[PDB]
C-alpha cells in the first residue's frame, strides 16, 4: 500500500542512517588512532634525545675532568 | 484563500508544474507539463468544443487531442500557451488571485536572458501580481537538503544540469547542461520496443512507456554482463499488464534504458555520461575542495524514483577518483517537491520581502531592471 | 503478504544492529580520545624534562670550551 | 624533398601544429590541434572505417567524430595520439621522411620536464630523426621580432604565458602562466549565448563561436559604458551569417567575451587582468630596466588577430605605470606563424649544428643528456 | 579576562600573529597573517555576506576568498586590515579589552620607522590602549635563549634577517636583511611542482605546498651527490596524501626547495647562501669575538621547525671559518612562540613600567615622541 512504501522508506533510511552515523564516528576513531600514532612517535623520538642527552652529558663530563 | 496575504509558490519546472501557498508543506496543484489540443474542426454541438485543454482534463482526453509541448529544454514554444495553464491553475486549480499574492518562480538553469525578459514583461503585463521573485531551482534543491555544500545534478525531463555549490556560493564556470533527459529515454525505450515488435508514435503510449519507466525499470549494476544473464533469465524478465489488458514483457531493456544517459555512445552523443560530466565539473574548481564535492553530491528531480542512480553514481565515481575518502549520496523521498518546499522556505523569514520585484520598479525600468533586481 | 511480515523482521533488526554499531563506534571514538590524551600527558611532561636537558648541555658544553 | 639534406622545422604550438621545411618563410602544413575518432563502431564496409582522423580530413568529418584534444594546457593525454598526427605530417603532408633531416621543434614555456624526457624518448625509439633541438617559444617570437629586449605575451589556446627577456637574456624569475586561453574564452562565450537563447555543448558549435570571436568581437574601450549605449545599439549590434543560414545577432557580447581575460573576477579567478600579470611581471625584476619593458612590450600567438589588445593593453599600463616614457607595442601581421620563421633563422646561420642533439648521445646518456645538452 | 591589569603582549610576526596576556607562557590566539575577502558580490541572503574574514574562518573559507596579505616583507598594504584583525584578535579570540592592558609589541628588524610612526598614530587614534612598547623580535629571541652572545638568524615569513648581539648590545652594523623567506621557497617548489605536472596559481594550493615543506622535506647534506642517488631513489623518494586523497610522489624536490636560500643562483640573487650572509656579518665586526659569534649562533622562525638547518649551518661555517674551535647552534623546540614567551619575561619584571609609552606622551610630542621613547 501506499502506507507500506512510505513505512518501509522510513525505516530502511534511518537504518542507513543510524549505520552512516557509525561509519563517521569510525572515521573519527581513525584520525583518533592516527593522532595517537603521532603522538607516539614523537614521544619515542623524545625519548632518544634524552637518552642522548644523558649520554653527551657523561661524555662531557668526563671530558671536563 | 487564506486570510493573510502571502505569497504564492510556483515551481514551472521543466517537466512538472507545482504550484500552492506560501507556508505550505506540499504544493496543492501539481500537473505535467503537457498541452492538448483538438485534433479536429467543430461541427458537433452541445458539449465541449472548447481548444486548450490542461492539466487532468487533459490527461484523460489525451486520445482526442494533439498533446504539444509548450516548452521543451527550455525553448519556449508560445507564450499564449503559459497565460492559458496559469490562468487555469491560479483560478482553476488553485482557487486564488494574483492580484494580492506576490509570487515566487522558480526557472530551470541556464535560461536564457531574453527568455525571462519576455516572460516576465508578458506577465506584469497580462497579470496584476503585486510583486516578483524567480530563483535558479539549483539553489532550491539545496534550499531543500539544508547543507550549503554539494553538487546539484537536476535531472528534469527536457534537460539534466550539474551545478557544483560550495559554501552556499554559485559556481557557473563549472556548471552544465546535457540534452539528455526524459524525452530521450522515451525515444530510446521506443526505438528498443520497436525492435521488440511494437512500434507506436503517438504521445498516449509515450506516456504509457514512461510509466513502464517509473515502475518496472533497471539500472544495470554491470551492463553486457546482464544482457549475457539476462538471454533466457525467466526469473529476472518482468511484465507490465498494460490498461487495454495485454501482458507485455521485458528483459533487459529494463536496465538498458537508463544506461543511455550513462554510456550515450549507443545513440551518437559526443559527451559522455552525466558521470564524466560531474566530473569535469569538479576538477574545473579548485582540487582542494573537490573531496567534499565528492563526499556532498546530491541529486533531485523527478526521474530520482527510479531505483539504480545511487548505486551506479558512487561506484564509478569511486573508479574515476581516488577511493581513501567515503563518497555518499544523499537524496529525500519526494524530492521533486524538494524545489517548491524551498520555495516556501524563502518565503518562511522576513527578509523576502526586502528583495520583491514590486510593480513600480518594473515600470521604471521596464524589464530591464530584473538585470540589476535579481542578479 | 508473509514475505512482508520478514521484512517488518528484518528491517527492524537491522536497524538495531546499526544502532548499537554506532553506539560502540561512538564509545571507542570518546576511548580513542582519551588514549591521546594520557598520551599526549607523558609527551609534555617529557619535553619539559628535554628543555631543562638542553639548556645544561648547552652551558655544560660551553664550559668545556 | 629537397635535395639538399635542410632540417625540418615544426612549430607544434598549442592549439596549432605549423611543420615545414628550414629556409622556408613559412611553414608548409599547418593544422589546427584537434583530433577526432569514430563515435560509433564498425558494421558498414566499402569505405572509411578507419580509427584516427586528424587535419583537415577532421574537420570535414566534425560531425561524425568524438572531437578529443591530445593536449591541454601543454598536459599529454596519449602520445600515440601525438605519434599518428607525426606521421601524417611527415609523410601524408609534409611528404618528408624524418630520416634524413634533423628536427627543430618549439614548445609551450615551461612545459614538464618530465614530459620533455618521454617525449624525446618515446620520439628517438618510434622515428629515426638524425638530429634534434627543442627550444622555447618564447625566444623563437622575439627572434621573429628581431629584438632581444621585450617582454613576450604569448597567447597560446591552453596557456597565456607572460615572459620577460632583456637584451637577449631570459627571465625565469619572472615569468608566468595563466589558464587562460582560447578554451575560456569559447567557455564563456557558451554561457552568455545560452543566456542569448542558444544552449549547445558540442564542438562542431565550438569552432564556430571561435570563428565569431574571429571575425565579429571587439575589445571594449569602456566597458560598462558600452554595454550602456549598447541597450539597444541598432547599429553597433552585429550580426552573423551561420552555415546552415541561420542569422544570429549579437552585441555587447563582441566586447564582453575578451574581457574576461582582463576582468577575471566575471568567472571566478583569484589572478587579475592579464595586464596585471604583466604589470607584477615587471617589477619583479631590477626597477632601472623596467622602462624598456613598457617600451618593448610583444605579443604573439593565434588571437593576436583580433582588435583592440593593442589600445587597451597601452591604456591600461600607461594607467599603471608613470606616464613620462611613451609605451608602444609591437606586433607584425600574421605572427602566429612567426615562431616557425624564427626556426628557420635557427638553421639559417651555420653555428646551429654545433649543438644538434645526435642520436648516439642520446644513446649513451639516454634521454638525461637534455637535460645538460639543452640547458 | 584576569582580574589584573597585567599587560597584552603580541607578535605580529612576519606571517604569524601570536597575541595573549602577561605572565603567560604561550601566546593564547595564535593564528597565519592571511586575509580573506569575498572574490565575488552580494545577491543572497540569510547567512554570510560578510567582507573580512580573518583567522580559521579564512582558512575554512581560503576556496571562496580572495587570499590577500596586508603585510609582505614588512611593507603595509592596508592599515584597516590590521584594525580589523586587531579587533578581531583583541574581542573574538582573546576577549580582552585594550583599554585596561598596555600592549607589548614586537616588529619586524628595521620595520620601518616611518611606518612605525603611522602605525602607533593609527593605533593610539582608533584604540585607546593606556600604555606601549614596541621591540625589535631579534633581542626577543635573544631573552627566549637567555644568553647576551650570540648572532640571530630570524626566519620570518617575508624577510630573512642576521643580527649579532653581543653580551646584550645591538650590533646594526653587522645586519643584514634578505629578501628569501616562505615566499620563496613555495615559489621555487610552485615551478618545480609544474616541472613534475602539476601547475597551480591560488594559495589553497600555495597552503598545500607549505604544509609539504612542513613534513616531508630535506635538506641535502651533498646536492649533486644527493639528486644523483635519487634518480631512482624507490625508498629515498617520498609521498603525500593530499586532502582529496590523490597520492603525489616527490623526491629530491624535498632537498632541493630549501637549498635555494643555500643557492640563491637558482633562481638569480646576486647574494650569496644565508650562510655567507652570517659570515660577511661576523667579519665586519672585530675579529677576536667573531670566535664566540662562531660558538654562539641562535636561530628563529617558524621555518627553524624544519630538519637539516643545523647541521648544514655548522658544516658550511667550519668550512668557510678555521676549525679550531668547535661550532655548536641552539635551539629550543617551539621557538616560534619564543619571542611572545620573550614578550611575557618583559612585563615579568618590575623596571617594565618604567618606560611604558602613556597616552598624555602620545598627545605632547604627537607619534615623534618614540624617535626620543623607544631608542
Ligand atoms: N512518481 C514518479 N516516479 C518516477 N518518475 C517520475 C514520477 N513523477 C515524475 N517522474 C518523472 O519526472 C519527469 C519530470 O521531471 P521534473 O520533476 O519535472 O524535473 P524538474 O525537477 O526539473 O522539475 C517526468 O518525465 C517523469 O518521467
Ligand atoms: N586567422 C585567425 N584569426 C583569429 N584567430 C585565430 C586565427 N587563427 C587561429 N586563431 C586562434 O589562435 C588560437 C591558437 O593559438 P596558437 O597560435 O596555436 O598559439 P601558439 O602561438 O601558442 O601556438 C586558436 O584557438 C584560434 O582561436
Ligand atoms: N609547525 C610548523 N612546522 C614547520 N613550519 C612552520 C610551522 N608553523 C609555521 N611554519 C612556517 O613558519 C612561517 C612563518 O614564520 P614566522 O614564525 O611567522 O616568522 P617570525 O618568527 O618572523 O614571526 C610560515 O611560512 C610557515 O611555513
Ligand atoms: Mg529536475
Ligand atoms: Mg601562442
Ligand atoms: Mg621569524
Amino acid at each position: 500500500m501506499d502506507a507500506i512504501k512510505k513505512k518501509m522508506q522510513m525505516l530502511k533510511l534511518d537504518k542507513e542512517n543510524a549505520l552512516d552515523r557509525a561509519e563517521q564516528a569510525e572515521a573519527d576513531k581513525k584520525a583518533a588512532e592516527d593522532r595517537s600514532k603521532q603522538l607516539e612517535d614523537e614521544l619515542v623520538s623524545l625519548q632518544k634525545k634524552l637518552k642522548g642527552t644523558e649520554d653527551e652529558l657523561d661524555k662531557y663530563s668526563e671530558a671536563l675532568k | 484563500d487564506e486570510d493573510e496575504t502571502t505569497a504564492l509558490v510556483c515551481d514551472n519546472g521543466s517537466g512538472l508544474v507545482k504550484a500552492g501557498f506560501a507556508g505550505d508543506d506540499a504544493p496543492r496543484a501539481v500537473f505535467p507539463s503537457i498541452v492538448g489540443r483538438p485534433r479536429h474542426q467543430g461541427v458537433m454541438v452541445g458539449m465541449g468544443q472548447k481548444d486548450s485543454y490542461v492539466g487532468d482534463e487533459a490527461q484523460s482526453k489525451r486520445g482526442i487531442l494533439t498533446l504539444k509541448y509548450p516548452i521543451e529544454h527550455g525553448i519556449i514554444t508560445n507564450w499564449d500557451d503559459m497565460e492559458k495553464i496559469w490562468h487555469h491553475t491560479f483560478y482553476n486549480e488553485l482557487r486564488v488571485a494574483p492580484e494580492e499574492h506576490p509570487t515566487l518562480l522558480t526557472e530551470a538553469p541556464l535560461n536564457p536572458k531574453a527568455n525571462r525578459e519576455k516572460m516576465t514583461q508578458i506577465m506584469f503585463e497580462t497579470f496584476n501580481v503585486p510583486a516578483m521573485y524567480v530563483a535558479i531551482q539549483a539553489v532550491l534543491s539545496l534550499y531543500a537538503s539544508g547543507r550549503t555544500t554539494g553538487i546539484v545534478l537536476d535531472s528534469g525531463d527536457g534537460v539534466t544540469h550539474n551545478v557544483p555549490i560550495y559554501e552556499g556560493y554559485a559556481l557557473p564556470h563549472a556548471i552544465m547542461r546535457l540534452d539528455l533527459a526524459g524525452r530521450d529515454l522515451t525515444d530510446y525505450l521506443m526505438k528498443i520496443l520497436t525492435e521488440r515488435g511494437y512500434s507506436f508514435v503517438t504521445t498516449a503510449e509515450r506516456e504509457i512507456v514512461r510509466d513502464i519507466k517509473e515502475k518496472l525499470c533497471y539500472v544495470a549494476l554491470d551492463f553486457e554482463n546482464e544482457m549475457a544473464t539476462a538471454a533466457s533469465s525467466s526469473s529476472l524478465e518482468k511484465s507490465y499488464e498494460l490498461p487495454d489488458g495485454q501482458v507485455i514483457t521485458i528483459g533487459n531493456e529494463r536496465f538498458r534504458c537508463p544506461e543511455t544517459l550513462f554510456q550515450p555512445s549507443f545513440i551518437g552523443m559526443e559527451s559522455a555520461g552525466i558521470h564524466e560530466t560531474t566530473y569535469n565539473s569538479i576538477m574545473k574548481c579548485d582540487i582542494d575542495i573537490r573531496k567534499d564535492l565528492y563526499a556532498n553530491n546530491v541529486m533531485s528531480g523527478g526521474t530520482t524514483m527510479y531505483p539504480g542512480i545511487a548505486d551506479r553514481m558512487q561506484k564509478e565515481i569511486t573508479a574515476l577518483a581516488p577511493s581513501t575518502m567515503k563518497i555518499k549520496i544523499i537524496a529525500p523521498p519526494e524530492r521533486k517537491y524538494s524545489v517548491w518546499i524551498g520555495g516556501s522556505i524563502l518565503a518562511s523569514l522576513s527578509t523576502f520581502q526586502q528583495m520583491w520585484i514590486t510593480k513600480q520598479e518594473y515600470d521604471e525600468a521596464g524589464p530591464s531592471i530584473v538585470h540589476r533586481k535579481c542578479f
